[PDB]
């Protein structure tokens, strides 16, 4: 549930947009670089016997399609995953906007974590994902966490709990002397 | 405490230091009360509190406050020994006023710098560290220091001096508040000199979370334990509850 | 200004061999990674108004030379950062090994952050990568911000009762003094 900092660049001059989302409990939560690709839902199967191979590194975005559309689906979400990293890919940017199911597909399946990031992006913050990798030529993917700060609320239980132990017993000090 | 004071040397002391006393607790009230109202949006108000007039106004109390804590407790170890050697009652107080307005000046000095207290919220002259006024933080903190030992060589002195049986609860009470204030105080400027040298590095969190506990604690214990520890306090509220009832 | 645990990856399959090298105060210390692409210091000059332009995203390595050696260098070392991202780097790794002053160099440069992070690696630790640019035909090049994770706000929470318990101490002792009265 850790929330996940990608942002896409536009080589030319560079602008840079930024959007949120979550990162997931399959990879192991660190920052990721590269470049945009597009992978169909249905692209990333298993059974087939060779595919065209991409240059290392790339961060693949799957917009994730309706369960009931799909009765016998090739791989679970997790073997999407799985694939992907295999093909070449660095990390690996879901939408799982229409299969709201995949995120519990995913922390499920803490039993073998993947070597590299991989994270959901849902509502509307997916819609302006895709108005960019629908117009845009080329793109430039980074994601990141840098959680800073928190340093006072961790003292403050140590600060409060300790005034209490200092009144508590004043309070016996007083009951004592007047009985 | 005031009303059971207003007549000894050492009655009147406890009078003034309770003026302190209150002036750090309207001090303290001040930033609560700021708080209480800001649930949340603090940052509105704060251009509005430093670059108004208050940010100079509540630092001068503090300082006041703060300063008169240490210049009325310094006498009250030379009246304790001069108790036990043996026109005097009249001329102490001359050096008594003399003592808590002199932090007046101490306190304007740094009003007189143009820009000071645009720094922290609490529009205290230290919690902004050392590069803002670097020559009053180190001689605020001197003054505290060198006022110290005075007061501990008398006390240590007393006990020594000793083998005025109804006096011998004063020389403690005045013992407590001179010992107790350097175990509220002194670590406080640990804390300010940290930002000052290298080898020892503090995150800003603490300094202000451990300032904001400890400026006012030593100013806010004296008068409560002085009803429970004091003898002569029971007779003094006894005293005016018939001129009233 | 942390440690930064600069690794690298050669694919075809995956092998991957780390090192670590310190972040500098020329640019913001965030993580990046691209295809490791080597410079050279005298190639990041910027009179030449046309030079070959890089696909975005590439993680320079620049070895530094004797500082005595060129009597007048055209850019300075904080320079050739900015020019290098200019080209489309993210990230740049000046191997600082020969010319010790060049890190003071870009420590000064607090004036005007850089937007993406500079490392330099120094000792006997940048051999290990300069013999990765030297054998290997293509490799990618992977830094990260923080790589440790450090309890900055988790290790001093028990240091304050720690030091609460002086202050409940030392009026302990007071009471002696005053029961010999
Ligand atoms: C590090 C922290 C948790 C330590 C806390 C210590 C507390 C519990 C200790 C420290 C000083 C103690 C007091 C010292 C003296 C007296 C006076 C006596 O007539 C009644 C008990 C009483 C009032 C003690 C009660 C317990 C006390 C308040
Ligand atoms: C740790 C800090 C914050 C606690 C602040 C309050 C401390 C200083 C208070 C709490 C309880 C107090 C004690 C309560 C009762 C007595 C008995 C009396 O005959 C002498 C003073 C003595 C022994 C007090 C000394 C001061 C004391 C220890």
């Amino acid at each position: 549930k850790e929330t996940a900092f990608v942002e896409v660049v536009l080589f030319e001059t560079t602008y840079t947009t930024g959007l949120t989302g979550r990162f997931s409990r399959a990879g192991a939560t660190l920052s990721a670089e590269g470049e945009i690709v597009q992978m169909h839902p249905l692209g990333l199967c298993n059974n087939n016997d060779e595919e065209d191979l991409y240059e290392y590194g790339w961060v693949g975005v799957v917009k994730l399609e309706q369960p009931e559309l799909d009765p016998k689906p090739c791989l679970t979400v997790l073997g999407k995953a799985k694939r992907a990293v295999q093909r070449g890919a660095t990390a690996v940017i879901f939408d799982v906007s229409e299969n709201p199911e995949a995120i519990d597909q995913l922390n499920q399946g803490s039993e073998d974590p993947l070597k590299r990031p991989v994270v959901y992006v849902k509502g509307a913050d997916a819609i302006k994902l895709m108005n960019i990798v629908n117009k845009q030529k080329v793109a430039r993917a980074r994601i990141q966490h840098r959680p800073p700060r928190q340093e006072y609320f961790d003292m403050g239980i140590f600060l409060a709990f300790f005034v209490v132990v200092s009144l508590v017993c004043l309070i016996l000090l007083v009951k004592i002397k007047l009985k | 405490v005031i009303l059971t004071t207003f007549l000894p040397s050492s009655k009147l002391f406890i009078g003034l230091i309770s003026v302190s006393n209150l002036f750090m607790g309207i001090y303290t009230g001040i930033l609560t009360f700021l708080d209480a109202v800001s649930w949340g949006r603090f940052a509105e108000f704060g251009i509005w509190w430093e670059t108004g007039s208050g940010c100079k106004v509540a630092g001068f109390l503090a300082v006041f406050s703060s300063e008169s804590a240490i210049f009325l407790l310094m006498l009250a170890t030379v009246e304790r020994s001069l108790s036990a050697k043996d026109n005097h009652l009249k001329q102490f107080r001359v050096a008594a006023l003399l003592a808590f307005l002199g932090a007046t000046v101490a306190g304007c000095f740094p009003l007189f710098h143009r820009g000071e207290y645009s720094a922290s919220p609490l529009c205290l002259p230290f919690p902004t560290g050392e590069t803002p006024s670097l020559g009053f933080t180190v001689t605020l903190v001197l003054l505290n220091s060198l006022a110290f030992l005075l007061m501990a060589v008398i006390y240590t002195k007393l006990y020594c001096n000793l083998e005025e049986n109804s006096q011998s609860s004063m020389i403690k009470h005045v013992a407590w508040l001179i010992f107790t204030n350097c175990i509220f105080f002194c670590p406080v400027a640990f804390f300010s000199f940290a930002p000052l040298i290298t080898a020892i590095s503090i995150s800003p969190e603490i300094m202000k979370s451990v300032t904001l506990i400890f400026f006012p604690l030593p100013a806010c214990l004296n008068p409560v334990l002085y009803v429970f520890f004091n003898p002569k306090f029971k007779e003094d509220w006894k005293l005016l509850k018939r001129r009233v009832t």
